[PDB]
């Protein structure tokens, strides 16, 4: 007898901060990351928006 | 690196020495073109060769150096305009007497360690 039915899907995600890494390939293998050594020779200065 | 900071005529009296030769009228190229030029070629050509205003010879010798160091391929060709920047805010920000005396040892030493 069972009725009509939809579907609802989450999840939850606690005690981690979401993370976004600043690497070509979104992964670390040194602190130091690839495009931070990209304004390391000579400054450069951009404006950035989230 | 010196055809790429030095010019090949006068326009900031750069190439005083030679510009001394053509008031004297004793050039290679005759000495009857000099006469036969406007009043603005001949009042710029003694004004330019009686008083020398030379430029600073830092462009120069900062691409002599970046020049040497792309042909060592200690740093990609790509970088040879971006440590420009860098050894023209190295040596300036931290310019002294010792500091200019020991940019030059740098036009002889790192060209022969081409």
């Amino acid at each position: 007898s069972a009725v009509t039915s939809v579907t609802q899907k989450k999840f939850l995600c606690d005690r981690v901060m979401w993370r976004i890494p600043f690497s070509s390939n979104f992964m670390s293998m040194g602190a130091l990351t690839d495009l931070g050594q990209n304004m390391l020779y000579a400054n450069s200065a951009h404006a950035l928006d989230m | 690196a010196a055809l790429q900071s030095q010019p090949s005529g006068i326009n900031s009296s750069d190439d005083w020495t030679q510009a001394m030769q053509r008031i004297m009228a004793l050039t290679t190229r005759n000495p009857e073109a000099f006469r036969q030029q406007p009043q603005a070629n001949r009042l710029s050509a003694i004004l330019e060769a009686v008083v020398p205003s030379r430029s600073n010879p830092t462009h120069e010798k900062v691409l002599a150096i970046v020049n040497a160091l792309v042909e060592n391929k200690a740093i990609r060709g790509d970088e040879a305009g971006l440590v420009y920047n860098a050894l023209l805010e190295r040596v300036a920000r931290y310019n002294s007497t010792n500091v200019q005396t020991n940019l030059d040892r740098m036009v002889t030493d790192v060209r022969e360690a081409v």
